[PDB]
């Protein structure tokens, strides 16, 4: 039968770093050509392979291909290229031969751009099958805020920047992204001020131990952290970093117990289950021949993935041989001389799909790539051990529970928790002044015992018995305000807050109103008495009435403005979130208010009508002041009464409207601007009668 | 007859730079001049084996593999751009050949360790970083960031300007990199919102980065780009179907950027080794070619190819056999290798020394995009550092943007309407208290000769006069004054503070302490405490403001009060402009106050308490005077209870912008008018009457 050859291109030589890669698969291969020799599958032909040299150098790689082009038989494919430099050279020009390349270790991220390298393939999963199964992992331990530290190459960066289309449409965030070149630990400070958690690394060797060392001393680790690192990297590839002690700032048990539990995330060399592939025989039994098939060579990581590549280059041509025509596709495969596009086409198109269960799992490609399996690492005990999978073709992850484990008792967590929190009144203060309030209530009962009892002994002024009972109930009623003030949103639970802001303007302006009234109405009936005279009662009730009449109309006053023009709460928030005593959780401040949006109006109007009735009240105090009447009439008690409530009035209000930030001054200005008040204007009015009276 | 060899070369007619429009001429416009002087040839002449390549490597290798295997032996190579020059030049040592380049630029083509067989005439690409670095001093700026396509004429680049950054103290913050798709550095540089950007791309790639920066706004007022100076002189007007951005969303997307080049011509008047000026070459180059010489590309860099001509030319006229070259001999590729290491003269660029680390030009050149055109600001010299700049760059507002910063504001208060109002009215009765003392002093006193002595009241209304005269020290701050002398303002204030109030206070107090103690006591009174004569009151007032005065020195020289700035939150909107507000107050403390003020409030507290009890437990009994203890009671009360309600407000209150003066002043005015009118109205009624 007349062969067909196909090209190969390996490091063969033990001058070279990267021969033993070839003497690593050169064997396995070895078995798999005997494979089809015995059944022959390409039944009318032969496979036949020739091997070349490339010994990781461009100078030598290109006059080798140079020379197996011109002092060579017809060839087909190329399969092979290990080294990777000489792999893109020799695939960036393949087009202008119309030849098919099948690569098994190159894993450089850039050979995935199809819009320059049509004519290759590989069957090694490269470095952009990390970026799914990141993902997935996520949805394992619902975190949803990371950051990304990552060097500066190429190789490095595109990884980078397919990360962020992966992770696009999901409800995920990338928080930070920081870069270096040769200082890792200029951006770990900005990292640590920015308080990142879940860190996804992208470096080589040499800089995982200075990154591990930086991370130490700004003590980025722990129970607190979690590192996804490559892991790629050789054996005891932290033993060997420092040769003598020239790795300082970091010493060595001091960097084992830094770099502790990190997830290292790599490929997978074999298949854990087991089937009757397409060659006859258990993945365990080919493991076995191969392990009983070389002599002394040691073993590589890659003699399983080239054990394949071979059934798909001989699956790709009885599947493209054995189309609808026979003599022209027998004939059309001698005068092959590397023009003939529509071979390059018809082999293309037929190489596209692929689709057997070998030795690795399937066999399946995608726009070039091939679908594969990830496979998980953790660092424990100064040790790595392998923790898990994720299938590509059924996007699965499977996680080998009783091997995991973590530093504290759960997994970690993004971020910590903002917790909101409102601002109470002190209890003591509390306390103390609901009972100087309730000692002057009883005070206050004891006065209006006190006029009731001796209200027809011994004529003691025989004026005003009801107005100043009404006096002493508008003090009473005006005790409950300041009773009032002090409440809490956590002892309304939003259920009457809406209503007693709103009353207790409604229960002060009633009690201010009838004790201004009623502390006038005798002066206006002193002044009636002693003028148009013979003398007797003027009236019984009119003064009463009038007095009502004007408690009714500032009363109405108030009432008329709850119809459309409402005023209710507005909570704010003061965001200067501090730590507590010991813990990590940031609470921030908010506090409740009652108020409008109109708050620089309807106090003008009220307060000047108060003015006007000071005012009527001073012309009252002018009038009786010039009489020298006996002690049943008073122009002096209610002039020091009205100078005492003016000026403090006056003065409390504009300072109780000002300190909006400090919640517990507020509330003891307030309590003192009343007690202080109501005390002086009942002191004032009853004792100097009680002591005549007593007096008799 | 002579006989005649062949040379190799590569041109470049597109791609990512389009050399070969104006190189292809030039070249057959030396071989031509070189193949009838039969001075320095006088028996062969030299052909040339072109072929087109775009500068893309495969179709470079192909076209190589096609050079290498043919009949007609071939003696240099001659590549184009750097993408092909390296490969050419790491590919020809098996082969023993000699590469000579006329465009690359590559830093890193100076590493003779792995490229031995390999000439230049393109002058090194670092010629770029002193300029840049320069430009970086002129206008201030120390945080910059870069993008970058990965390829290593541009990665050397990079790392010889991070290396010659860091001796100025500037320091790189924010690295990005592409290799065919630039949107996510874009979106990531505008997302960490970088200001001044430094670009290092092709000519292809300009394009399809800068419709993807016209997507995301990242231009405009403040922002600063630096590029490169050799791309076209047109190269955003033109169609390419793999954008979807229109010209007049490009236009005004790269205007204000500023470009560096390199010059690449003799500009003087000399006379070359070829009997040609350096305005003629370019006056025939022109007429040579087709379209116009302002749109072909590769225009600058024709001497270099007129000059690679000539310099092989003299060094094979210095060698002067060369029929029986193989690809596998060393013994003649050696004697050409020195033959051409020891040659240098002058052409078109200059005098060519032919092997350093580059650097045989001297200028530079620096454009910057105005309304869709190009305009030169001025040149620079690497040596002597000369920058002959010419002010001919018109910025928005007329001043260059800059990065973020931060501006520091104390505060102030109304200076007029809060201030002017206090001064006025103590100016209103600053006066009254003076001659309301003059008519103490001169009337004849008949009705107060029978009350008690009037040297007492020329006390208070002294101490009241005083007292008032004490909110000029208190309104002044920074605005005036408050820079060096701020201890003696302090002192001013502490020491009209200090007296005028414990002055009257003690002036009414004495008179109260006697009106009692006279009365109703018959232990121990007789000649107690004091003598009879004015001395009495005289010696207890000097002994209560000698204690004042005591207090006073103690924490005025053992604790003084110089200066306090306190500094609370800031971002103010500041008027969109990009700048932040930072608000500061200043004020006059020690390091303690809270245990002095407090302890002396005290002690002046209880002392105040026991003269208002004093004062109300006598009221209504006289005799021998007239009008002297009611009047001062009144006054004793009024003040009492205006100082202890005012005096513990305003040292919680710290905005002192209109709270903290106004409480002070008020009550500092109105005490001392209503103890003025009420101490010293009776004596006018009483006079008058
Ligand atoms: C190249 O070099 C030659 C000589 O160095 C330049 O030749 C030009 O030659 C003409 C012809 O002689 C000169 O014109 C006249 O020559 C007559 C001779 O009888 C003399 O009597 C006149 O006074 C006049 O010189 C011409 O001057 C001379 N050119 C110059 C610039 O001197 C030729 O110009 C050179 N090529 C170029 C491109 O400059
Ligand atoms: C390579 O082969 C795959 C597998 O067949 C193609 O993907 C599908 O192929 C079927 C038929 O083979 C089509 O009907 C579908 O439309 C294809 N696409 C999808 C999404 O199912 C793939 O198209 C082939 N590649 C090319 C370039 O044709
Ligand atoms: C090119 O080389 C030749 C020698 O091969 C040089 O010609 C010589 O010129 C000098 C001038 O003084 C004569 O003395 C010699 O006799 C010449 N040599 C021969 C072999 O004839 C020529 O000058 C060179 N061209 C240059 C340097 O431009
Ligand atoms: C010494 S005469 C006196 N004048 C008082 N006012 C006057 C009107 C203006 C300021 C002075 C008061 N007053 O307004 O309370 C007062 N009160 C005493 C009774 C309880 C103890 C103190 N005594
Ligand atoms: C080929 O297969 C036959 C049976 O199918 C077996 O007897 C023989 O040993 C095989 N030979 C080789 C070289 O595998
Ligand atoms: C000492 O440390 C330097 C780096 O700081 C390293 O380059 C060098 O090889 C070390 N020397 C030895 C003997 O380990
Ligand atoms: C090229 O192909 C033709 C048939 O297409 C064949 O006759 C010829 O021999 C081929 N060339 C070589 C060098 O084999
Ligand atoms: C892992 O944990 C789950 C429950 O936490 C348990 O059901 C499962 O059996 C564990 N895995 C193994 C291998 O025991
Ligand atoms: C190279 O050329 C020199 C001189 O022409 C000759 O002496 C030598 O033998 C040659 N080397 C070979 C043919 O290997
Ligand atoms: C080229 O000439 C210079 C000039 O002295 C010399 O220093 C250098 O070593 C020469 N090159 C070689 C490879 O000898
Ligand atoms: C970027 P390159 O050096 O290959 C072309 C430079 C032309 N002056």
């Amino acid at each position: 039968s007349p062969p067909l050859s196909i090209m190969g291109l390996m490091p063969l030589t033990k001058e070279v770093a990267k021969g033993s890669i070839g003497r690593g698969v050169l064997p396995a291969v070895e078995l798999a050509i005997e494979q089809i020799r015995n059944e022959s599958l390409l039944r009318p032909y032969f496979l036949d392979l020739r091997l070349y040299d490339t010994e990781c150098d461009n100078a030598k790689g290109l006059k080798a291909f140079y020379d197996a082009i011109k002092y060579g038989p017809n060839h087909l494919m190329v399969f092979g290229g290990v080294c990777p430099s000489v792999t893109s050279i020799i695939a960036e020009s393949l087009q202008g031969w119309n030849l098919v390349q099948l690569s098994f270790a190159a894993t450089t991220p850039v050979l995935a751009d199809k819009k320059k390298y049509p004519y290759f393939f590989r069957t090694v999963p490269s470095d952009n099958a990390v970026n799914p199964a990141i993902l997935k992992l996520l949805k394992h331990y619902q975190w949803k805020r990371v950051g990304t530290l990552t060097q500066d190459v190429q190789r490095f960066s595109e990884v980078r920047n397919d990360l962020t289309g992966v992770l696009y449409g999901e409800d995920i965030e990338i928080s930070d992204t920081e870069s270096f070149s040769n200082d890792p630990c200029t951006s770990v400070k900005k990292l640590k001020g920015n308080d990142v958690r879940i860190i996804l690394g992208q470096f080589d060797q040499n800089m995982a131990a200075k990154v591990f060392c930086c991370a130490y001393e700004e003590n980025m680790y722990g129970s607190k952290y979690q590192w996804i690192i490559p892991g790629w990297y050789e054996p005891s590839w932290w033993e060997q970093v420092h040769t003598e002690a020239n790795s300082s700032r970091c010493l060595r048990k001091n960097l084992l117990a830094a770099m502790e539990g990190y997830i290292g995330v790599d490929f997978e060399p074999l298949s854990s289950k087991q089937i009757k592939t397409i060659s006859g025989k258990t993945p365990q039994q080919y493991e076995r021949e191969y392990n009983n098939k070389r002599s002394g060579v040691g073993p590589s990581k890659f003699h399983g993935y080239a054990y394949d590549g071979i059934w798909v280059i001989a699956k790709t041509l009885q599947r493209a041989m054995e189309t609808l025509h026979a003599s022209s596709r027998h004939q059309r495969i001698q005068d092959f001389n590397y023009t003939d596009h529509t071979l390059g086409r018809i082999i293309l198109n037929a190489m596209n799909e692929t689709n057997f269960f070998g030795v690795t799992g399937q066999v399946v490609f995608r726009n070039g790539e091939r679908m594969g399996t990830i496979k998980f690492t953790q660092f424990q005990d100064s040790r790595e051990v392998k923790v898990g999978e994720y299938n590509a073709v059924a996007d699965t992850l499977e996680i080998i529970n009783d091997t995991i484990r973590f530093q504290g008792s759960e997994p970690p967590k993004d971020k910590t928790i903002i917790l909101e929190q409102l601002r109470k009144i002190s209890l003591p203060l509390y306390s103390i002044l609901s009972a100087l309030t309730i000692l002057g209530m009883i005070m206050a009962s004891a006065f209006l015992f006190f006029n009731i009892k001796n209200r027809n002994q011994k004529l003691i002024k025989m004026s005003s018995p009801y107005m100043n009972n009404l006096i002493i109930l508008g003090g009473m009623l005006s005790y409950a305000s300041i009773f009032l003030f002090g409440l809490d949103g956590s002892f309304v639970s939003e259920k009457t807050f809406e209503t007693l802001c709103t009353v207790r303007t409604w229960i002060l302006t009633v009690g201010y109103t009838t004790a201004f009234g009623a502390m006038f109405a005798k002066t206006w009936r002193v002044h009636a008495i002693f003028k148009n005279v013979k003398k007797k009662i003027i009236k019984d009730q009119k003064l009463l009435v009038i007095v009502g009449g004007m408690l009714l109309i500032d009363l109405c006053i108030l009432i008329c403005w709850q119809a459309v023009d409402p005023l209710r709460r507005t909570v704010e928030k003061y965001s200067m979130e501090p730590d507590p005593a010991g813990r990590d959780i940031s609470i921030r401040p908010l506090l409740e208010h009652c108020e409008n949006t109109h708050m620089t109006i309807w106090l003008g109007i009220v307060y000047a009508y108060k003015g006007l009735l000071m005012l009527f009240g001073c012309f009252l105090a002018w009038e009786t002041r010039n009489v020298s009447i006996p002690a049943l009439n008073d122009s002096k008690y209610i002039g020091m009464s009205v100078y005492n409530v003016g000026i403090m009035c006056i003065i409390g209000a504009a300072v109780s409207f000002l300190t909006r930030d400090q919640p517990n001054v507020q509330f003891c200005i307030v309590a003192l601007v009343i007690i202080f008040c109501s005390t002086i204007t009942l002191c004032l009015v009853f004792v100097p009668k009680l002591i005549t009276l007593r007096t008799n | 007859e002579r006989r005649a060899v062949y040379i190799g070369a590569l041109f470049p007619m597109s791609g990512g730079w389009p050399g070969g429009q104006a190189c292809q001429p030039a070249v057959e416009m030396a071989l031509e001049d070189v193949n009838s002087r039969r001075d320095i040839l006088p028996d062969y002449e030299l052909k040339l084996i072109h072929h087109d390549s775009k500068c893309d490597p495969g179709q470079a290798t192909k076209y190589l593999y096609e050079l290498l295997y043919n009949d007609p032996i071939k003696i240099i190579l001659m590549p184009g751009c750097s993408s092909v020059s390296t490969l050419v030049a790491e590919a020809a040592r098996m082969w023993n050949l000699i590469v000579l380049s006329y465009g690359s630029s590559s830093p890193a083509l100076s590493n003779r360790q792995r490229f031995p067989t390999f000439f230049r005439t393109h002058p090194s690409a670092t010629l770029h970083n002193p300029t840049r670095v320069k430009l970086f001093e002129k206008w201030g700026w120390k945080k910059i960031a870069t993008i970058q396509q990965t390829t290593e004429v541009f990665t050397s680049t990079l790392d010889d300007l991070e290396e010659r950054v860091k001796e100025a103290g500037i320091e790189i913050t924010f690295r990005q990199s592409f290799f065919s798709d630039p949107a996510v550095p874009v979106k990531n540089l505008k997302r960490q919102d970088a200001r001044i950007i430094v670009g290092l791309f092709y000519e292809t790639e300009a394009r399809k980065v800068f419709c993807e920066v016209y997507k995301e706004r990242l231009f405009g007022k403040k922002y600063v780009w630096f590029l490169i100076g050799w791309y076209a002189d047109n190269w955003f007007k033109i169609y390419d179907p793999s954008i979807n951005c229109t010209v007049d969303e490009m236009t005004e997307a790269v205007e204000g950027h500023i470009t560096t080049e390199i010059v690449m011509l003799n500009p003087a008047n000399t006379r070359s080794i070829s009997n040609m000026t350096s305005q003629e070459f370019v006056e025939k180059l022109t007429k040579r070619l087709k379209r116009h010489p302002e749109e072909t590309g590769g225009f600058q860099e024709a001497p270099l190819a007129y000059d690679a001509i000539w310099a092989l030319a003299l060094a094979l006229n210095k060698t002067s056999r060369l029929e029986d070259f193989n690809y596998n001999n060393q013994t003649i590729t050696d004697q050409i290798y020195r033959a051409m290491n020891s040659s240098s003269f002058e052409g078109v660029s200059g005098h060519v020394v032919f092997d350093a680390s580059g650097s045989r030009m001297a200028w530079t050149l620096i454009e910057q995009l105005q309304g869709g055109s190009y305009k030169k600001i001025g040149y620079y010299d690497s040596t002597k550092d000369d920058l002959s700049w010419s002010k001919t760059d018109k910025w928005i507002g007329g001043s260059p943007p800059a990065d973020q910063t931060l501006v520091i504001k104390t505060f102030r208060f109304l200076s007029q309407k809060l201030f002017i109002s206090v001064s006025v009215l103590s100016s209103l009765g600053i006066v009254l208290a003076v001659v309301c003392l003059s008519f103490n002093i001169y009337n004849s006193h008949v009705r107060y000769i029978q009350n008690s002595q009037p040297n007492l009241n020329n006390l208070t209304a002294v101490g009241c006069s005083l007292a008032l005269a004490a909110v000029f020290p208190l309104g002044l701050d920074g605005y005036h004054i408050g820079r060096n002398q701020f201890p003696f303002v302090c002192q001013a204030r502490l020491w009209l503070l200090g007296l005028g109030f414990s002055l009257g206070y003690g002036s009414m107090f004495t008179k109260i302490w006697w009106v009692h103690t006279v009365f109703t006591k018959k232990e121990e009174k007789k000649e107690w405490r004091k003598t009879l004569e004015p001395w009495k009151l005289y010696a207890t007032v000097g002994l209560l403001v000698g204690m004042d005065v005591l207090t006073l020195a103690i924490w005025q020289i053992v604790d003084p009060l110089h200066r306090t700035i306190e500094t609370f939150a800031k971002e103010e909107p500041k008027e969109d402009i990009d700048v932040s507000i930072l608000p500061q107050l200043e004020h006059c403390s020690s390091r303690k106050m809270n245990t002095w003020l407090g302890i002396f409030y005290g002690y002046k507290g209880l002392l105040l308490l026991l003269g208002i009890f004093l004062a109300y437990e006598t009221k209504s009994v006289s005799t021998e005077k007239i009008n002297d203890h009611r009047a001062v009671g009144m006054a004793i009360y009024n003040v009492a209870v205006l100082c202890l309600i005012t005096a513990p407000v305003t040292m919680i209150l710290s905005s002192q912008q209109d709270a903290a003066f106004a409480f002070a002043s008020l009550a500092i005015v109105f005490s001392s008018y209503i103890t003025l009118v009420v101490l010293f109205v009776p004596k006018m009624r009483r006079l008058i009457t």
